C-alpha cells in the first residue's frame, strides 16, 4: 500500500510527464518527407525538442531546483541520451505520433552504425517486452535523470535523497501491480545499467557523426559539449 | 559556459 506521502509524489510525476508532447509538425517529418541525410535531421530535430521537454519535466522534478546551479546541469547532461533511449522505447512500445514502421525504417538508414542500431533495438524490444506501465516509465525516466553517479557531480548525497523516494515508490508498484513476479522491479533497474552501456557508445559514435561533417543544434552541442 | 540550459531552467 502507497501513502498519501507518496501518493501526491506519483501524481506530481504523472502529471508533470504527461504535460508535455511531441509537436505534430516535427513528427509528421517521419510521414511526409523524403533520403540518409533527411533521415539523420529529422532525429537530430527530435533530440533537440525532446532535450527542451526534459528539461521542463526535470524542473517539475521536486527538490530539483534547490541543486547546485553547478549540479543542475551535470545532471542534465550525463541523463539527457538515456531519457531519449526510454521515449522512443515507451512510443515503439505502446503510438499514434510515433509512427513505428517508418520511424524505424528512417534510423535504420541514417548513416549510423549498426554497432549502435543493432543493440538499440535489442534493448527496446526487451525493455517492451516487461509489458511496462507509463507510471514504470515516466518513474524510471525521473530516477534517471536523478542518478547521482554521473560525472562531475559535486553534492552526490544531496542527489541520493532526492532519488531514493522515488525508487522506494517503484518497488512498491512491482509488489502491487506485479505481485507475481518480485524480480520485477529488479528487472526495471537493469535497465538502468544498459542504458549507461549506450552513453559509453554514444560519445564514440557522436565523434563519428562529427568528422562526417554532421551539423547538429546549439542546444544539443552543449548539452554534450560538442566544440 | 551553458548558457541555454541556463535560460531554459529559468523561463
Ligand atoms: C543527432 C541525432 C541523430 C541523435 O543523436 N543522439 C540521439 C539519441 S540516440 O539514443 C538515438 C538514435 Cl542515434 C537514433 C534513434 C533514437 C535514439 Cl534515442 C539522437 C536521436 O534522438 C532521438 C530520436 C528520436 C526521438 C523520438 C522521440 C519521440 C517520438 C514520438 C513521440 C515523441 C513525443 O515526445 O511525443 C517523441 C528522440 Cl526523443 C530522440
Amino acid at each position: 500500500g502507497s501513502t498519501p506521502d507518496q501518493q501526491t509524489l506519483l501524481h506530481f510525476i504523472m502529471d508533470s510527464y504527461n504535460k508535455q508532447r511531441m509537436p505534430q509538425e516535427i513528427t509528421n517529418k517521419i510521414l511526409k518527407e523524403e533520403s540518409a541525410e533527411e533521415n539523420f535531421l529529422i532525429l537530430t530535430e527530435m533530440a533537440t525538442n525532446h532535450v527542451q521537454v526534459l528539461v521542463e519535466f526535470t524542473k517539475k522534478l521536486p527538490g530539483f531546483q534547490t541543486l547546485d546551479h553547478e549540479d543542475q546541469i551535470a545532471l542534465l547532461k550525463g541523463s539527457a541520451v538515456e531519457a531519449m533511449f526510454l521515449r522512443s522505447a515507451e512510443i515503439f512500445n505502446k503510438l499514434p505520433s510515433g509512427h513505428s514502421d517508418l520511424l524505424e525504417e528512417r534510423i535504420r538508414n541514417s548513416g549510423i552504425s549498426d554497432e549502435y542500431i543493432t543493440p538499440m533495438f535489442s534493448f527496446y524490444k526487451s525493455i517492451g517486452e516487461l509489458k511496462m506501465t507509463q507510471e514504470e516509465y515516466a518513474l524510471l525516466t525521473a530516477i534517471v535523470i536523478l542518478s547521482p553517479d554521473r560525472q562531475y557531480i559535486k553534492d552526490r548525497e544531496a542527489v541520493e535523497k532526492l532519488q531514493e523516494p522515488l525508487l522506494d515508490v517503484l518497488q512498491k508498484l512491482c509488489k502491487i501491480h506485479q505481485p507475481e513476479n518480485p524480480q520485477h522491479f529488479a528487472e526495471l533497474l537493469g535497465r538502468l545499467t544498459e542504458l549507461r552501456t549506450f552513453n559509453h557508445h554514444h560519445a564514440e559514435m557522436l565523434m563519428s557523426w562529427r568528422v562526417n561533417d554532421h551539423k547538429f543544434t546549439p542546444l544539443l552541442e552543449e548539452i554534450w559539449d560538442v566544440q | 559556459a551553458h548558457q541555454l540550459l541556463r535560460y531554459l531552467l529559468d523561463a
